[PDB]
């Protein structure tokens, strides 16, 4: 009953729907499409900018009804070249990110299950910890560390 | 040989002890804020004599038992239910214990009746000596127990935690019976993956939590972002108990209290106009005896977009004097209880819930009770024949038109305001008459209360 | 649209309401244990009738307003002023409303009075059925709040905590009324930079702390190291309302109780003479009924060279 | 919504638009227009004094009603040549950024929306939480570091 | 304002003209002005006994009438030459270091207002917090380590 690449999976196509140019008045950029659950190497990467969505460790917690409160850490990390000033640029991406992150409903995720249908499925809330900048870098190439904690339930079980 | 784990706890809540179905029983997910127990009363003889060597001892009687205890948290899951295709919540039970007496119903018009739009519990219909009996039934790993009769006493909701807003009710019961044998199969009575699956969708974030309150003295609409509150909903339930010596006894019947739909709220304080600045200042300034304040708190906030929220309404609901806080950052907190129209009405307050609450949703509910029913947001007054203008004697049975088309209340008053040239009737005849030399205009007001205006000033004159 | 913040509230103390100027009016410093606010009363009646389908329900009315209430605390801060070149504190209003009724008057000889030498306040003279009335002017950022007519309920001085002495004042009030317009210039009216430059130099510490205790019967002087120790003045202010009930109504007199200069100490047990173990052995075994000891609470110590002490 | 380099640029044009010659008297260097955000190589630094602002973490609590908490924390240094003494000079720049942290009225720092719909904004709080200075490097260099936690509440409302 | 190399200053100032053999009966030794508020390097350093007085970091508080409290952290380093034995020696100069710091009155240092005008000042309360010894070091060269957090309140403003 774990989702995290699911969830993972969620996060990324929502930035990805949710970053056309279809909500100009709304958002600042456009990523085009690229972002991705997974990256091999910073100096790997070709085109910015650039989000990536990790995965992290996942605390969880026991209910008395057999419920399951299960955090999930999920540090998103965004990148871009210096076009005009790095920290302009960054700030109006991690922008673009918190109300991409804050606004709207809840993380659509879709679970497959051993049968082999998938049912949809969403998130409790998703609430950011703390954004970051990891300042000293290589000057075109800027870096801001955004950690968010999704909370989601799985599907109940434990009940024995 | 085994432990029990409150981690293996199931609570079920039945309106019966026999003939267990998903209709007359069901289960409700707990929190970990789970209790319960049943405590004695104990009486103690002694003797005090003055003889040499004396007699110091002492003897203890079993007197009576005093009622169970119990308290649970569950968090507000509205969701619509595919069997009815209409909007309700896991312990819907409960809600209607808390709120009458007579069977249950969802159809109805009082108490936990649900719609299509949304799942709401009135408070009328509540004047009974003893609200709905429920039998809460514990499963603990293996063993049962559960509680005789019992009625709610106390719903607790706390917005100020950041977590999921979570109620917390709380009861009492006449005897915690231990049961030796299962009374029904929990799996089948319990609720099945499926309904989990559909609920977990539908969690309820304090995160956003907008606040709604409005003098009706002085049709002054605040504007106040919360950092705190609450509000409990309390029947001072009292358990009487006979008072037989030679043998314990129990506590056989209940009187239902004082209704008590008491709250409280808690915020910054805000410079900016219709802020709790201004709230401030109107109240302390003002000092009347008797306050008529319509107060809506709105958990999960609203959007344009269909999202989940849960909702309180209290008419004409009293407010306190507020009391500034001082800390690193100053608040003032105000204290409300919600009074009624009449003491017998029962019309404290309403609340309403549902997975799909939208803005115009909402007011309507706010404005009527019911998410389903509609309500009049704009109005404008239109002429007989469409006219500017008017001579003396003669009459403009002036129309109107509301908006939207679908709102309940198509009928509005009638009113004269500004000016003295014209007088109008409920018909809507507006008459004129001689030495009228004044523009005037004509006022209207919706029946349902919803608070819309619509203004039409007409040059009324001599004439040719 | 801004919030206000408890960094930057300013406390004035006026003996009148008009008229303020920097002899009838003044800022007091106030440490971040500062509180105010006026609670209220209130009735709620309901009904009990055995009929089937009682009348579950009830109606508040609210009935009076509690005198308002509030404590801060200051440091205590003597200094010369060149005006008068006549030691002072900053807060002497505040000592003079918690000693007298009269008008204030610092060249008398009761109350608080300064003289060169020091600014002392004398108890005497206290008799009243109600102080110096004070009202107090808050200031919080940019609104304006004061408290009707206050009076001094209690001083209490803590000297166990570590911290510059301090005093913690506390009072009550006829109603909190909140103000929309400024009712002098602050700047003018408070504390000006040359005062707290001169101020800053006359802090207090309490870790030189000596005391004298003498037994006027016995007339034997003990050597005492405190460990910890306080003392408070209290008036045991009684506020009267009345109380009509179709009205909401106000607190409107006041009645001073009883004077109170409670205090007290504490020390580590000392076998040498004159010591903690000689006055707990001679109170402890002559076990009279009243004892006349002559206490003197020596705050920042005492020495040759010139210090402040309080 | 963050606002953050917003809040440093804020930083920035308020140290240079104050700290002038206009007004001597109360503070004491003049930099003429010598202040930047953007952070350079110690190597790099053309003249002397000059004060660079650093963006640090920025955490955050939610409040019921939508609202906020943002603490952001901006560094700050300041770099030096011993012309005359360094701790005398640093001492004074430090005392001068004290100064114009704390007289005035808080930070107005701009909030640019997507629509070009630029209106400004203000944070609430400002506290120079700890001073503390780098001590054995390059005599001639100096180095001090600010640390201010400038708490705000974003302009939720808007969203 | 702030006042950081002015209390060291005064400090040393207060060491340099409290140590003379004016108080013979009060004070051990007599440094003859060997303090200076800045040392290069302990190897750097040619006569003996010779006080380094540091500078710390500067916690920070704030309070709500304007006031401002400033707590400054104020090592103080000392050394001798081994004449007869280094442990007592450095018990004698750290007893006359506290001397210096706990007898008299309080910090008087000059605050240079930038108008070009100096006026008198006076700290606080000077409280120690531990004494340290950095044992091991070379025999003839000893060292001990005196540290101290001079509480000082500066000029009144943040009015606004």
């Amino acid at each position: 009953m774990d989702h995290r690449t699911s969830i993972a999976q969620a996060m990324v196509d929502r930035i990805s729907k949710q970053m056309d140019g279809s909500q100009p008045d709304e958002y600042f950029n456009n990523l085009y499409g690229n972002v991705s659950r997974q990256t091999y190497k910073f100096e790997e990467i070709r085109e910015f900018p650039y989000v990536a969505v990790h995965i992290g460790t996942e605390t969880g917690q026991y209910l008395p009804s057999g419920q399951q409160w299960m955090f999930l850490e999920l540090p998103i990390l965004v990148y871009d070249k210096e076009k005009t000033d790095i920290q302009e640029q960054l700030e109006k991406l991690v922008a673009d990110i918190k109300t991409v992150i804050d606004t709207g409903g809840n993380l659509e995720y879709t679970v497959s299950k051993p049968n082999g249908s998938t049912f949809p499925c969403e998130a409790t809330d998703m609430i950011i910890t703390s954004v970051s900048t990891d300042e000293g870098l290589l000057a075109p190439y800027g870096l801001a560390e955004i950690n968010v904690t999704v909370r989601y339930q799985p599907p109940r079980r434990s009940l024995r | 040989m085994s432990l029990q784990l409150l981690r293996n706890t199931r609570i079920f809540v039945s309106t019966v002890k026999t003939g267990h179905n998903k209709t007359n029983t069901q289960e409700i997910l707990v929190q970990d804020d789970i209790s319960w127990g049943q405590d004695s009363n104990s009486t103690d003889i002694t003797v005090n004599e003055a003889g040499p060597r004396p007699t110091r001892g002492s003897k203890r009687f079993n007197d009576s038992l005093n009622a169970a205890e119990w308290s649970f948290s569950t968090y507000i899951l509205p969701y619509k239910d595919k069997n009815t295709s209409k909007q309700i919540v896991p312990d819907y039970m409960l809600w209607h214990a808390l709120s009458s007496g007579r069977a249950i119903n969802l159809e109805g018009t009082t108490g936990a009746h649900n719609n299509a739009t949304n799942f709401m519990v009135n408070f009328k219909d509540n004047s009974y000596h003893e609200l709905a009996m429920l039998h809460i039934y514990i499963l603990t790993d293996k063993t049962w127990s559960y509680i005789d009769s019992c009625q709610i006493n106390q719903a607790e909701v706390n917005v100020d935690i950041e977590d999921i807003g979570r109620v917390t009710w709380s009861g009492n019961g006449n005897q915690l019976i231990p049961l030796d044998e299962q009374p029904f199969d929990p799996d089948q009575i319990g609720i099945d993956d499926e309904t989990y699956m559909t609920i977990q969708g539908s969690y309820i974030k304090n995160k956003l939590t907008i606040l709604k309150i409005k003098d009706m003295d002085t049709n002054k609409s605040y504007d106040i972002p919360i950092t705190g509150g609450t509000f409990t909903i309390n029947n001072n339930i009292t358990y009487l108990t006979p008072n037989v010596m030679s043998r314990v006894t129990i506590p056989i019947g209940s009187f239902t209290g004082a209704f008590e739909l008491t709250g409280s709220l808690t915020a910054y304080l805000n410079d900016k106009s219709l802020g709790s600045m201004e709230l401030y200042k109107d109240l302390i300034k003002t000092l009347k005896v008797v306050n008529r304040f319509e107060i809506a708190l709105v958990l999960g906030g609203e959007y344009d977009d269909e999202r989940p929220a849960a909702i309180l309404v209290a008419k004409q609901a009293h407010v306190n004097i507020p009391t500034i806080e001082t800390d690193d950052v100053l608040g003032t907190s105000v204290e409300f209880k919600a009074i009624p129209s009449d003491l017998d009405a029962g019309d404290e307050g309403y609340l309403g819930f549902s997975s799909k609450y939208t803005r115009t949703t909402i007011n309507n509910l706010i404005v009527n009770g019911d998410g389903a029913t509609d309500a009049v947001t704009a109005i404008t007054v239109k002429s007989a024949g469409n006219v500017t203008t008017l001579n003396r004697s003669a009459t403009l049975q002036m129309s109107v038109e509301v908006t939207p088309s679908s709102a309940r209340n198509k009928e509005v008053t009638w009113a004269i305001t500004a000016g003295d040239a014209a007088t109008i009737n409920a018909t809507g005849l507006l008459r004129a008459d001689a030495s009228k030399t004044g523009a005037v205009t004509v006022e209207a007001t919706a029946k349902d209360g919803s608070g819309v205006k619509g203004t039409k000033v007409i040059t009324v004159t001599a004439g040719g």
